[PDB]
């Protein structure tokens, strides 16, 4: 998980709980934070 | 990657300027630069340059001044989290 | 000519704006002679006037490009011209800017 | 009509292609492959697997059938378009 | 010296054989400058040589080149030295060639 | 659909209902395409 | 023109 | 100056 900043096992939200309003996108995967529609 | 990568063109000499202002309205909220032709202008959320310019050039991918993650517009999507 | 060539895929959508059949050079401004490329959409002359076309190939690697005068496509690495169903959209958009 | 490996892809030779190239391995003239980087060609993985051979040694993605036209991509695992000369 | 250039997507898999390090000029055969493309990985020698990968690019477009003398990468595009994370397997791969470290 | 020869056939809107019309084989106004399972 | 671009 | 520590005759690659 990489912040907006630069800096950087199976449900929905909980892996945003360990970091909430603000989300990310990036593509379930064995392995980013955005601001949605970008452009 | 994105069908559209073909259109990006090199870095140019002068680099890349994070805190370059909208080409059109001046402002400093979030600012993209268009990879092809490496013109900066304001987001959607903005007053929507960027979308302008796209509009009027064609030109696919652009890179945000706030995240560096790159937009497709064709491909409606981010294509790759890659910068400098 | 070319019924086909591997630069096709770089070949990308028409811009919204649509095409200028008179557009000047982007770089010496001239209006005789000029090329659109069919990457990134930018108007430059051919290699009869001032090259900045090919000056253009050389920077970018964009390989296809539409000539203004009798809308041929050339590929800049299979050095001659291609004749593809990719390039009908390309040439029809051309040809009404131009005529109709 | 798009795979990653596109870029891979080099100029048609100014001799042209010929459908009818042996394969450069075993002589066959059955079910030959032309490889869009090199523009050696080669035969499949049903006849002699000279076109697999050549793409473990050389990395080179993309190959043309000599039968149907058809385009392969050897990482992606599956025809990537059939537009063809 | 580049952090990220537009071009390392045109970068391929480094092929099942490996890269060697000490492998000729496709072209003139000279073993002092040689450089390998990322993007069809054959082998030509640098521009103060004879200039056969210079040729190359010209020849396909390919932009990125690793060199076998100091294991750097150099965009045409870009006209510049190229470090990234795309990068790191290329190098690693060839290093272990030239030295058996990685 | 196209054929294996180059040719192009020309009646539908998951079966070998399509296959009928063409049969023992290779998978809008869009165009459908005859092959060989694993290339290369 | 025989030789484009 | 900094030529104890840019990087050393390397010039244009490729
Ligand atoms: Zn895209
Ligand atoms: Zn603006
Ligand atoms: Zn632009
Ligand atoms: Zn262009
Ligand atoms: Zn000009
Ligand atoms: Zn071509
Ligand atoms: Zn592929
Ligand atoms: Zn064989
Ligand atoms: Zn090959
Ligand atoms: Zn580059
Ligand atoms: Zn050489
Ligand atoms: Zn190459």
């Amino acid at each position: 998980v990489k912040t907006l900043t630069g800096k950087t096992p199976s449900t929905i939200e909980n892996v945003k709980a360990k970091i909430q309003q603000r989300l990310i996108f990036a593509g379930i995967q064995k392995e980013l934070v955005l601001r949605l529609r970008g452009g | 990657w994105c069908p559209h990568l073909v259109a990006v063109c090199p870095i140019p000499a002068a680099g890349l300027d994070v805190t370059q202002p909208c080409g059109d309205c001046g402002t400093i909220q979030e600012n993209w630069v268009c990879l092809s032709c490496y013109q900066v202008y304001c987001g959607r959320y903005i007053n929507g340059h960027m979308l302008q310019h796209h509009g009027n050039s064609g030109h696919p991918l652009v890179l945000s001044y706030i995240d560096l993650s790159a937009w497709c517009y064709y491909c409606q999507a981010y294509v790759h989290h890659q910068a400098l």
